[PDB]
């Protein structure tokens, strides 16, 4: 079984929040890591994706904004938030997913995201 | 119709091709001076990708590991023919009736793109139709060969290979691995090319064991290979064929002569000089061997020097055209492990250089050793400025490449694009029919690697199925758990396996396998590939199995036997340059 915990969650001030999410289980290392946020009366969008080899693909808001790195010996996804405005004041969640789509249908690929609870990131003015 | 009986469908791939090339640079031109054009060029590059398969079967070109098929006698070699048919019929087969019911059930729901919003039973009538011509081109060289063996070879041929996959439906389940394993070294042993050992491989698996529903097969197949970074394969193989062909290694091998002609063994040390300037050219070794040492080694041993040495500084000396990119093997590694081809290729500068740094030295000492020299002449800056100015469409080439990657321009695919446009324009304009016959060749090289690709990436989901990256990743860290004494185990595994395989074919099976462990222990994914791809162009130049010895060995019509010996301390002088960049990660990824 995975459990992720998400830590180094909490309010902010602008300065960074510096998110680290580390993934437990039998597992040896997840093939992707990623960030997704899910504003108040919005929709569970996507923050930011890190790859094994080390190709980061974030979303257009985030680009240059967010940096995700991972440490593959702990297991650890972290997420160098910076410049956070109140713009982005939304609860993270932290997806971990495998290497290839687990489930096709139609010619089309599917990941099944494992979810972590969440972290509130508030932020005021 | 002998047209389309012959050449049906080489209007196609030279259309597509030509379009792709077209499409990328006209996306990439107008995006610099400043969408759905991406999409399309992915769709036509499916396409010319899965037609030019057919061709390659009626060439009879698959590139496949050839190792005891040699060794057989001529009889035992025309009933490998009928079986990798028989296999390779198996698998076309099979794509094609889950490709035509996977476009049944599509019609049923219609379900569009997001650019072209094309409905998606448009792009994948390639797999019915790529696979419907593979298999009439399989019928035709299969009824060819059993004219040319007979009844009772033919009825042997068959017969092997059903008793070859009689256990799959005999047992209702066995083992995933063994299966897998177990298929892939026979079809690999007996001479199926390897794209396909590994197709039939997984096809199994998932028959015998049920890893994943059929049916995932075709949508894989179209899946694993629709993204953009796999294209700057075609490309950077296109723009090497362009300019390989065009006699632009000549006007090179004079300027490497004029910068180290003078000094003892000059002349060896122009050949070097050549295949590093030519490495920034051509992504591979063999098109760099080729096109290199089909001049110098005529004329060194014209010159003096002995055949088999010309043979054997050639061999290694292109092995740098896999370093210094472009190259494929990063490519293949890039795409293979999610990782950055723009840092990938900037990594094997410095590996490049000090292998033809190590070369350089070493031909200099034997050469002074057994007194050969350089021809004589009043070399200057006169002189010099002329032989730069000749050769200025070969060394063009490397400001787009380099420039638009190291820059932070262009994306790699982007810059590889480029390069094939300029490939075409210098390859019409500064030298038909052989064009249009030239860009066959490169349409058919490159869907060589890209459904080797394809069929890995079915052959690695199988194996992640399976949790084999963790298998392998808890034994060697109880074996040992420090960074080097894995790296080294890695290093010398590698060294193994390419005696004996593909470089491309071992980056795909391997890469799944050891990027996860090298991972845990610390070792940067990057830095990882670098090392794979200089231990794997070692691979070229080491027997039985060596992809660039054949070709010097051809241009020499030496002995393999004997060309061995001489490369021997070539060999080691590269394996001095390995250890460096795996266990002093500083220099080799100075800029990556
Ligand atoms: C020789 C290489 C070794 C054999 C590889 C396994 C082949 C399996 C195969 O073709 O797939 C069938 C799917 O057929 C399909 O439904 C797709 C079409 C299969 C066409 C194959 C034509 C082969 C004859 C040409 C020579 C399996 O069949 P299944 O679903 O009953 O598998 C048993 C379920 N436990
Ligand atoms: C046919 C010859 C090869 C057979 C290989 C074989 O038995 O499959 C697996 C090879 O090892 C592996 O688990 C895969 C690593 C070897 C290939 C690289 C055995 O693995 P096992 O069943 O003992 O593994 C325990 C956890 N599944
Ligand atoms: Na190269």
């Amino acid at each position: 079984q995975v459990s992720l915990q998400e830590s180094g969650g909490g309010l902010v001030q602008g300065g960074s929040l510096r998110l680290s999410c580390a993934a437990s289980g039998n597992i040896f290392l997840w093939a992707n890591m990623g960030w997704y946020r899910q504003a108040p009366g919005k929709e569970r969008e996507f923050v930011a994706s890190i790859s094994l080899g080390a190709n980061t693909n974030y979303a257009d808001s985030v680009k240059g904004r967010f940096t995700i790195s991972r440490d593959n010996a702990k297991n650890t996804v972290y997420l160098q938030m910076n410049s956070l405005k109140q713009e982005d004041t939304a609860v993270y969640y932290c997806a971990v997913w495998a290497r290839y789509p687990s489930t096709y249908y139609l010619g089309r690929g599917y990941d099944y995201l494992y979810w972590g609870q969440g972290t509130q990131v508030t932020v005021s003015s | 119709l002998g047209w389309l009986d012959a050449n049906f469908e080489k209007p196609f791939l030279v259309a597509g091709m030509l379009a792709i090339i077209f499409i990328i640079t006209f996306q990439t031109l107008y995006r610099y001076i400043g969408v759905w054009t991406e999409e399309m060029a992915r769709f036509i590059f499916i396409w010319i990708s899965y037609l030019a398969v057919p061709v390659a079967i009626k060439n009879r070109s698959s590139i496949r590991v050839d190792i005891i098929f040699d060794r057989l006698p001529v009889r035992f070699q025309n009933i490998s023919w009928i079986i990798v048919d028989v296999c390779f019929l198996t698998l076309a087969a099979t794509v094609l009736w889950q490709s035509l019911d996977l476009i049944k059930m599509q019609l049923t729901y219609p379900q569009t793109s997001p650019a072209l919003q094309l409905p998606y039973y448009i792009p994948y009538l390639v797999l019915p139709v790529s696979f419907g011509l593979m298999a009439v081109r399989l019928l035709q060289d299969l009824a060819g060969q059993v004219r040319i063996c007979g009844a009772a070879d033919t009825v042997i041929g068959l017969i092997l290979c059903a008793v070859l996959a009689a256990p799959l439906f005999i047992a209702d389940y066995i083992d995933p691995l063994p299966v897998l394993f177990g298929y892939f070294a026979l079809f690999l042993v007996v001479g199926v090319p390897i794209a396909i050992g590994l197709g039939l491989a997984a096809l199994a698996t998932i028959v015998a064991a049920g890893s994943l529903p059929i049916d995932y097969v075709a949508q894989i197949a179209f899946t694993s290979i629709d993204s953009f970074p796999i294209m700057a394969i075609p490309f950077f193989i296109a723009a090497g064929v362009f300019m390989g062909a065009g006699g632009l290694s000549r006007r090179l091998l004079n300027l490497a002569d004029e910068m180290l002609g003078a000094l003892p063994g000059g002349m060896a040390l122009a050949t070097i000089g050549t295949c590093m300037f030519f490495a920034a050219i051509s992504g591979s070794g063999p098109a760099t061997v080729a096109a290199i040492g089909s001049l110098t080694i005529p004329a060194m041993v014209e010159r003096g020097y002995c055949k088999y040495f010309s043979a054997a500084i050639v061999a290694a000396a292109g092995a740098i055209g896999v370093m210094i990119p472009p190259s494929n093997p990063f490519v293949v590694y890039g795409v293979s492990a999610q990782a950055s081809i723009g840092k990938l290729f900037m990594g094997g500068i410095v590996p490049g250089l000090l292998t033809g740094l190590a070369l350089m030295a070493y031909s200099y000492w034997y050469s002074k050793k057994r007194g050969w020299k350089g021809e004589v002449r009043d070399r200057n800056l006169k002189t010099f400025m002329h032989a730069v100015w000749e050769a200025k469409w070969a060394l063009m080439v490397p400001v787009i490449v380099l420039g638009g990657i190291y820059g932070g321009i262009m994306t790699p695919t982007e810059a590889a694009a480029l390069a094939a446009f300029y490939g075409l324009i210098i390859g019409c304009f500064v030298h038909c029919g052989s064009f249009y016959d030239c860009v066959v060749e490169a349409a058919g090289t490159s869907a060589m690697v890209i459904v080797l690709m394809s069929m890995a990436t079915i052959f690695g989901n199988i194996m992640t199925i399976e949790e084999v990256p963790t298998t392998i990743a808890q034994a060697m860290l109880g074996l040992t758990t420090d960074k080097i004494a894995i790296l080294l185990m890695i290093n010398v595994l590698l060294l193994i396996i390419g005696t004996f395989m593909e470089a491309l074919a071992a980056i795909v099976i391997l890469t799944p396998i050891l990027l996860p462990i090298v991972l845990k222990v610390g070792v940067d994914p990057v830095h990882f590939g670098i090392i794979m791809v200089v231990n794997l162009a070692i691979g070229f130049v080491t027997p039985p199995v060596g992809v660039n010895l054949f070709v010097a060995s051809g241009v020499a019509n030496a002995k393999i036997e004997q060309l061995s010996k001489v490369v021997l301390p070539l060999i080691a002088l590269m394996l001095a340059v390995l250890l460096i960049t795996t266990y002093v990660p500083a220099i080799p990824m100075f800029f990556a």
